[PDB]
RNA sequence: GAUAAACGCUGAAAGCAUCUAAGUGUGAAGCCCACCUCAAGAUGAGAUUUCCCAUUUCUUUAAGAAAGUAAGACCCCUGAG
RNA sequence: GCACCUCGAUGUCGGCUCGUCGCAUCCUGGGGCUGUAGUCGGUCCCAAGGGUUGGGCUGUUCGCCCAUUAAAGCGGCACG
RNA sequence: AUGUUAAGUGGAAAAGGAUGUGGGGUUGCACAGACAACUA
């Protein structure tokens, strides 16, 4: 799971450790399965998700 | 025993690509092929599965050493005959055969049983600027690691 | 030529230098005082 | 540069000018004929492809007879490539005879050494025998087979096995006598091979 | 520096071109060029020059006199050219000139041959004598240590090649 | 051909001197070729010349099965270099 | 020196046959210094490609001797 | 983020040797002219 992950979110501008820090500064609680499945299966919600760490941890 | 995707032999498109070796250092640059020929930037990587892309590589001759790599870092080879080392090479295999040197740079950092072996055979090496892949239409890709 | 691990002036005239790393001395004046560390 | 086939005929004697006695090898080579030209632009290298000896026709097949009917022979039983002569001055039909040598004309001569068999490694080898009194038990052995420590033999410990039909070459050997009419020459000393075994001689290449 | 800040006045003949880092002096002899490096710059006003340095560099000097040397160079040797004379000891030995082929006869079982590139000549006047002339001031020393280098002189008599000015030290060889 | 010890040429840091840092050479029975032999199972299995060119039912039409053949090869017999 | 190892078994030295590797180099190749005139030498540096002998006396290595040689190297490999 | 090392040191070893480079100090001699180089 983490290795797809990491894959995923280099695409959205990212790596894995920033993007696990920006998801737990916004309170998300999604397992790193979910977070797999649905890099794999739905690319806008993992977008959707990538965007709130992103934002999260602009500040 | 759940629902986790695993990828299957021929379900995963495999994209061509080219890469240029003009001043990047030997390792740097292998060790970025290398990942690529393993599928690692792709989501759907699946470990007893091949879904790495076809990589070609241009410009060889003027790949990059730095230190005194270029005299005193060497090849060894043994024929298993009595006394039978051979060290004759150093960065001469830079000058003469310019792809044994990035091929066996390349061959290092992949795994070293059946699947890693085939993985090896999408390597494309030229010493110059010009590769003979035109019909398989590929890609640039771009270093800054 | 003294290749010794004390490389050491022994006249007036000797200069040391640095060809490669290697320290070495040099007599216009003595042959016999050449050396080179080692 | 020059060179030919031939067979081998035999060993003979022969008095010089002077009047001394010199042993001699007799070759006899028929005309050789070009039947294909090796270029760059094509094969990727430069070479001629020279046929020897006549052959019977029920004993050749369709695939021999194309490839030797562009240049107007008859089927051939040896066909060898000869290297290094610019090409030029060649072309497919061309006849090489024997008065391509003349005597003096430093040469390298090649062959197939005669077979032995299955051969032990005293007469294969030039190793020496242990003793035949004295209490022995050790007469014709190839020896101790290594040391204790790597636990195996290394390669090239030699042994038993079979003996002769390999490939040599001896250069520097002098023409002493050309005859056209026969289509013979006469070179000095001995030559590997059997009688009627395939012989080719080139100009030496340490000149 | 004290080389590097040093002035190089060009006299009559001087055309300097530039071409990014190709310097190319020329005169009524040759036109030599040579190439030198980015860090130290060109100059203005004919019949003078100056080079400069961007300093904070670790060694701070040494670029600086070697680019300024090598340029001072060229100029004193294309406008003049330079010269090294060799001289003869070692009763018995001579030179004798045929165009670019300089015959020497030391000592040997065999006389020996030299044959001098586009910018050199030799000038033996004497069996003593012998002249290296050209433009570039490497070319010439290695040319004269290349002669020099076919019979280097003995210390007990002195005979052998050398330079006009090379100072031998002489041994006292007991006579048996 | 590129080098070891050694020896330079030009040259500054360090107005001089200095084989070295930038540039430029010489130099060993040693190293890579040069000579001889093996070698595409080199699964990265390479190249050139020549020779040979279509019946029957269908699972379904598919790198399908089975049958008789071309070029060529072998079994079997007389042997030896 | 010690006693980890092997006591329901790990057979000692010289010679023979067959070698292989290290270099702290015995010869041959290249060099600097000499209290190196030449011919011979001393010593230090680089160099492991190839070469490195037959007898007498002792079970003998070791050793001494005889006649030669460009030279008659020293170690590891269960003191092969 | 700010520095150091050029030795593949990092990734085995001492007495001793050395114009290798970084930092901090103590001073002799310097425009009523220094050190070096060239005349006499
Ligand atoms: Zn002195």
């Amino acid at each position: 799971w983490i290795a797809r992950i990491n894959a995923a979110a280099r695409m959205n501008g990212l790596s894995y450790s920033k993007l696990m820090h920006g998801l737990k500064l916004a309170e998300i609680d999604i397992n790193r399965k979910m977070l797999a499945d649905l890099a794999v299966n739905d690319a806008a919600a993992f977008t959707a998700l990538a965007e709130q760490a992103k934002d999260a941890l602009s500040k | 025993m759940r629902t986790t995707y695993m990828a299957k032999a021929g379900e995963v498109e495999r994209k061509w690509y080219v890469v240029d070796a003009t001043d990047v250092p030997l390792g740097r640059l292998s060790a970025v092929v290398a990942s690529v020929l393993r599928g690692k930037n792709k989501p759907t990587f699946t470990p007893h599965v091949d879904t790495g892309d076809f990589v070609i590589v241009i410009n060889a001759d003027k790949v990059k050493l730095t230190g005194k790599k270029a005299t005193d870092k060497i090849y060894y080879r043994h024929s298993m005959y009595p006394g039978g080392l051979k060290s004759v090479t150093a960065g001469e295999l830079r000058d003469k055969n310019s792809r044994r040197l990035i091929e066996t740079s390349v061959k290092g950092m992949l795994p070293k049983n059946t699947l890693g072996r085939k993985q090896f055979t999408k390597l494309n090496v030229y010493g110059g600027a010009e590769h003979p892949h035109a019909a398989q239409q590929p890609e640039v890709l771009d270093i800054t690691n | 030529m003294k290749v010794r691990p004390s490389v050491k002036p022994m006249c007036e005239h000797c200069k040391v230098i640095r060809r490669k790393g290697r320290v070495m001395v040099i007599c216009p004046a003595n042959p016999k005082h050449k050396q080179r560390q080692g | 540069t020059k060179g030919i086939l031939g067979k081998k005929v035999g060993m003979t004697q022969i008095f010089t000018e002077s009047g001394e006695l010199i042993p001699v090898t007799v070759v006899e080579a028929t005309p050789n004929v070009v039947l294909q030209v090796k270029t760059v632009e094509t094969d990727g290298y430069e070479a001629i492809q020279v046929g020897y000896q006549d052959k019977r026709e029920v004993l050749s097949n369709k695939p021999a007879k194309g490839h030797v009917a562009k240049a107007n022979t008859a089927p051939k039983r040896f066909i060898k490539e000869f290297k290094n002569v610019e090409l030029g001055e060649y072309e497919v039909g061309k006849e090489i005879k024997v008065d391509v040598f003349q005597a003096g004309d430093v040469v390298d001569v090649t062959g197939t050494t005669k077979g032995k068999g299955f051969q032990g490694a005293i007469k294969r080898h030039g190793q020496s025998r242990g003793p035949m009194s004295h209490g022995s038990r050790y007469h014709r052995r190839p020896g101790s087979m290594g040391p204790v420590a790597p636990n195996r033999v290394f390669k090239n410990k030699r042994l038993a096995g079979r003996m002769g039909g390999d490939r040599v070459t001896i250069q520097n050997l002098e023409v002493v006598k050309v005859d056209v009419e026969r289509n013979v020459i006469l070179i000095k000393g001995n030559i590997p091979g059997a009688k009627k075994s395939l012989i080719t001689i080139k100009s030496a290449v340490k000149a | 520096s004290r080389i590097g800040n040093k002035v190089v006045v060009l006299p009559a003949g001087v055309e300097i071109k530039q071409d990014g880092n190709n310097i190319t002096v020329k005169g009524p002899k040759g036109e030599l060029t040579r190439e030198f490096s980015s860090d130290i710059k060109m100059n203005i006003e004919g019949n003078e020059v100056t080079f400069t340095r961007p300093n904070d560099s670790k060694e701070m000097k040494t670029i600086h006199g070697t680019t300024r040397a090598n340029f001072n160079n060229m100029v004193v040797g294309v406008s003049e050219g330079f010269q090294k004379a060799l001289e003869l000891i070692g009763v018995g030995y001579r030179a004798q000139v045929q165009g670019n082929k300089l015959t020497l006869n030391v000592g040997y079982s065999h006389p020996v041959e030299m044959t001098a590139p586009e910018g050199v000549t030799f000038e033996v006047p004497a069996n003593t004598q012998v002249i290296v002339k050209g433009i570039n001031k490497e070319v010439v020393g290695e040319l004269a240590a290349n002669i020099r280098g076919v019979r280097p002189p003995e210390p007990y008599k002195g005979k052998g090649i050398r330079y006009v000015g090379e100072f031998v030290r002489r041994k006292e060889g007991k006579t048996g």
